[PDB]
């Protein structure tokens, strides 16, 4: 069940004006808030029209789902594309009801299911993290007279590569062992882009007490997240129709909410 | 006989007029937008120009008193005459925007180091000197409000007028299409290793590139009338500005993206009453996948000067035109017509053209004429 | 007062385009054009946080249309009713006093936003006859507390005095 | 005089210049959309070059501090060095001074022995800095890139003096375009070589004057300059120039507008081939009506081994050769071959 | 008009000229009563003038028909803007040159030239 | 018996009828801000014109 569609969005051109898409697009974790809040619900759908409320996330439906922010040029303009697709129905009429400026066109929805078999020449590109779990997270490198004091920690560091390489010969050579798990294959791999992200999530917290009730009075704090990036191409030729599916349905690795997701 | 230019110039992404945020210069025009060229910054990138050396000397100065020692220390009293004269002082400077301009600074330097005379009466010689400077071009292009500040000296500043109804008039130059703003991303990459990833400073600047028409207009009459005569020098001005505006462009952000874009055609004619053809662009200019916009531009332009030519006839008053295209890249009768009286390849029988119907001199005693 | 004075200078330091969008701005409020607003807000928003004494935000809005359509300049000891008064000794007590005395008087018994129109007559005969000097500081401290009678007397016996001399 | 050089390049846009939102840098030149490498990448990338090892002679920091101590030898000089230079106008909100410093790879030391003197007050000591910072143009990267410095003037003291302290730049290269159409990526050796034009401009006159001038040092800068820019992708980390036209004048002119209409060609391998036509074309015409008598302008043509010939006469010779294109360019400011120049820094 | 013509150069020839003959004035400005709103597909003049050959054939129908008939010459340069493309013959000559609308006029006055007249002073 | 003229222009950017501030003359038509150029200005205009430079009978002085 693909669900293909575009979502343009309107970059400026006028940096004195307050530019909504392109501060938007900045934070990942906002990304990922703004491409969930669509398809809300039907709970409450029938009471107002309007997109004024105060936001809880309870009531949206939390089905994980899938996003990739590119760019592209059509024949003559170039504009940003994100490309999602979900198995939830389409129904951007009030995610961006009150923020039209974040939009550039009206968002178009598609209908497209895949038949590949096997040994075609007819594929796309992806996005994935290049996470590794730490064979040697050695021992917490602390500081003031840089020095190593903790014990362990089992960190999602960055994927170190060798040293006397390229990365489109090493982390080809990486999906390419990677890929008869997940049911293809790659012939030739070229990355296109690479480097990291940032993000902001905040945390919720409690310290202070209040006297009639249980301790509502309570501060801020927020929290950087990081991921390593490489969005690559294929001529791939998938081994089942049958197990690809699901890869199709999950992609390869699995940022899912912050951005790398699935073949296109 | 008014000296009307309009002139057709491809301009590559750049960024040469700008207001203190940095945008590039637009205006509106049609319902639509265009990039503008502002006027004065025409006039200047002209006047700075290198081929505006000759006849150059409208010097800018609001900081005086300091060239005349450059021509004893002249800063106390000399700067104490011009205050009587006026020209009040509120720091190491005159607050007051001085048009003095003409390379007669001997006669102030005489005047100035003659130290066998009072106040009163060489602050009024002054006055009748400096509003009778009446050389440096420019001035007869762009006049002056010198009329001092009368807050000093004892009022016995009995002056003449010194405003010169100069004889140009500069359009602000149009494009003949959708102006289309660009945002330029730049970061400083700090040289020496960090633990961080490395930019010294994120900035974000503008840029464009347009198709521009510009209209210049001077009337040759008053322009010889602010001259004294010297007919051979009005010829050389033309001859600069006409050189100025096909070889110079604004200069600005120009080390960062190099628009030296020469001319694609050249509109000059002759006439007895002013004319702009920007309203050929009130519809804008838009690409046909067959043609470029500098053909089609001038094909538009075709079209409203034949409509011109054809609907408003007085046979009293014959009205010329002069076509230019390099190696006749574009030629402006496409569509049904000759329209101009004569198709030129080469700029320099362009200006020879101008100095025959003018007044028929030649381009090369026109430089005996230095002044 | 030392928080109006700072009011009055940082409005005599606008320059031409400024005072322009004020001046179109005319019988509007601060809110149907985004420059204004921001200009108000630029001229509105430093002067609290130095000096603890403010005028009120609609006479200083008020103040500042009326004082972009005219541009008088500063001048202690010009307030309204003296230089009235003195342009009503100036006239054939028969017809035209009670035209341009009635004229004053409608000021006395209206509220601060709808004295536009009736300050703006009061100042156009004013500029008719040829005034330069208006203290802005003043009218603006006898505004700003227009709204108590004892100060709506006073001006009024500030006209009288200057009318009877 | 100017050194205008037209290069035609085919840069494969996959690793190439990039805006904040990921996408290659795109422009609009004739009203319709082609691909650009803005002018600052490719000067860096040529001052970072491996030809350009020897030129690398300044240093666009923002940490003296921390060079402070790297040749003083002794540990107890970071901080008393943060507090002259902030005592000088260059505020510290961290390690690094919090204005663009950009001093030339030899001063530093003069700044060490100036700090690690404890003889002198904090006033005079900031003012001696200025003194090191105001004339310490002696680089071929200053000379060629340009900079000023001003400082703050918030809450630095009163008693330091600047001299003219901005040196106008040598180098204006504009922001290269792609001749055709930029090819589309869609909603159901394997990207294409983008046909580039890239224009660059120095100054003789001017970058000779910018290193207080120094004959050798600026010809072994433009000979490297040409170099690095022939044999370098304009990015970050053979590729050779189809055609290079280097031109002599004192004036600047570009010929962006040959490619006002994009060459749309459907096949591949006819593409560079006649957007060299398009240029020869318009390079004609502009000097049939602009380039008569006075100041006459000679240009040089190379390809790789003569393979996209030019055109008539156009151009003064053909060159299938990159070091004898330096040695082609550099002989008409007269002499100075180039197994000698390289001598310098 | 000359104001700053010094900087701003505007120097521009009327593209539509309407005359009129009646005993009563009118005035063709609540035409443009909407602004004109430029589209893609046409110039702001031509739309300016359509409006107005609307406004104008609509009086003409509205506000007459009387033993007196309204006659009047339409002037457009060399005819790139004719009455719209609305009800044609609306205007009983239009005409593409400035002289011959004046000498229209002239010869509806009462039938005096436009050479002799200057002889006049 | 009434000669009635009815014209439509488009200019440049332009500053015909500036404030002493300096900006371009505006009015209210239809609710609408619309430039206006003064029925004043557009007399003296054509008073002081060329092709009025046949007519002139009266200067219409001070002193």
């Amino acid at each position: 069940m693909i669900y293909l569609s575009r979502l343009l969005i309107d970059t400026g051109g006028n940096p004195d004006r307050p530019r909504p898409g392109r501060k938007w697009l900045d934070n990942i974790y906002n990304v990922h808030r703004r491409l969930s809040m669509a398809f809300p619900s039907g709970l409450r759908r029938e009471q107002d029209p309007h997109f004024l409320k105060p936001f809880s996330p309870n009531d949206f439906q939390k089905t994980p789902f899938l996003f990739r922010v590119d760019n592209n040029i059509d024949g003559n303009d170039k504009r940003a594309i994100i490309i999602v697709q979900s198995v939830l129905e389409p129904d951007w009429d009030y995610c961006f009801q009150n923020a039209l400026d974040f939009l550039a066109a009206p968002p178009e929805t598609k209908e497209y299911n895949p038949e590949f078999k096997a040994g075609q020449l007819l594929r796309f590109r992806l996005r994935v993290n290049a996470s590794v779990r730490r064979h040697i997270p050695e021992m917490v490198q602390q500081d003031g007279q840089t020095i190593e004091t903790g014990k362990i920690l089992h960190k999602r560091v960055s994927l170190t590569w060798d040293a006397s390489s390229t990365p489109d010969q090493a982390l080809a050579d990486w999906l390419a062992a990677k890929s008869p798990k997940l049911g293809f294959t790659l012939q030739r791999c070229e990355l296109l882009q690479l480097g990291w992200v940032y993000g902001s999530k905040p945390e919720p917290k409690n310290v202070k007490v209040k006297e009639q009730g249980q301790g509502y009075w309570r501060e801020h704090k927020y929290n950087p997240l990081r991921f390593r990036a490489a969005l690559l191409e294929g001529v791939l030729e998938v081994d089942d129709p049958k197990l690809f599916l699901k890869t199709l349905s999950s992609g390869i690795g699995k940022a899912k909410s912050f951005g790398f997701g699935l073949l296109s | 006989m008014l000296i009307e230019i309009h002139m057709i110039q491809n301009h590559s992404p750049a960024n040469l007029n700008r207001d203190d945020l940095g945008a590039p210069k637009t205006c509106y025009f049609g319902g639509v937008l265009r990039s503008r060229i502002s006027s004065q910054c025409i006039k200047r990138s002209i006047r700075t120009s290198n081929d505006f050396k000759a006849l150059l000397g409208g010097v800018r100065t609001r900081r005086l008193a300091d060239l005349i020692q450059q021509e004893t220390e002249c800063w106390k009293k000399a700067q104490e005459i011009l205050n009587k004269c006026g020209f009040k002082n509120k720091d190491d400077n005159t607050k007051m925007l001085v048009f003095m301009s003409k390379d007669k600074i001997k006669d102030l330097a005489r005047i100035v180091l003659d130290n066998s005379l009072g106040l009163t009466e060489a602050a009024q010689q002054v006055a009748n000197v400096i509003a009778q400077a009446t050389l440096a071009p420019d001035i007869a292009l762009c006049g002056r409000m010198l009329e001092p500040n009368d807050k000093d000296k004892d009022k016995k500043v009995k002056w003449s007028n010194t405003t010169v109804e100069a004889a140009l008039q500069v359009a602000h130059a149009i494009s003949t299409h959708i102006a289309r703003p660009e945002i330029d991303y730049f970061v400083a990459a700090d040289d020496v290793p960090g633990e961080d990833a490395g930019a010294g400073h994120i900035g974000e600047s503008m840029f464009a590139s347009a198709c521009f028409y510009k209209y210049f207009s001077i009337d040759w009459e008053q322009l010889v009338k602010n001259l004294k005569g010297d007919t051979n020098l009005a010829a050389h001005t033309v001859g600069a500005f006409l050189l100025a505006a096909a070889k110079t462009n604004p200069s600005g952000k120009q080390n960062s993206f190099a628009a030296h874009n020469y001319p694609d055609g050249i509109l000059v004619e002759f006439k007895n009453s002013p004319i702009s053809y920007a309203n050929a662009f009130v519809r804008p200019v838009s690409v046909v996948k067959e043609s470029d916009l500098v053909e089609q531009s001038i094909g538009q332009l075709s079209n409203y000067v034949n409509d011109i030519r054809l609907g408003y006839y007085d046979e009293q008053s014959p009205v010329i035109g002069f076509w230019f295209s390099p190696n006749n890249r574009y030629p402006l009768g496409y569509k049904h017509s000759k329209l101009a009286s004569r198709n030129i390849g080469n700029l320099n029988e362009l200006v020879g053209a101008v100095l025959d119907y003018i007044g028929g001199f030649k381009w090369e005693e026109v430089q005996k004429s230095k002044a | 007062n030392r928080g109006t004075v700072d009011f009055i200078a940082s409005l005599e330091n606008l320059k031409e385009g400024d005072l322009g969008i004020l001046r179109k701005l005319r019988g509007a409020r601060l809110d149907e054009k985004l420059p204004g607003f921001d200009l108000f807000s630029a001229l509105w928003w430093p002067l609290r946080q130095k000096n603890q004494r403010a005028p009120k935000r609609e006479v200083a809005w008020l103040i500042a249309k009326l004082f972009a359509e005219f541009r008088f300049e500063q001048r202690e000891g010009a307030t309204l009713p003296i230089l009235m008064g003195g342009i009503c000794r100036k006239l054939e007590p028969k017809k035209e006093l009670p035209r341009v005395l009635a004229r004053f008087d409608q000021l006395a018994s209206l509220d601060i936003m709808q004295m536009e129109e009736p300050l703006s007559v009061i100042m156009g005969i004013l500029r008719k006859h040829q005034q330069v000097c208006l203290d802005w500081v003043g009218l603006t401290d006898v505004l700003s507390f227009w709204e108590q009678e004892p100060v709506k007397r006073e001006w009024s016996d500030s006209f009288i005095k200057a009318y009877k001399i």
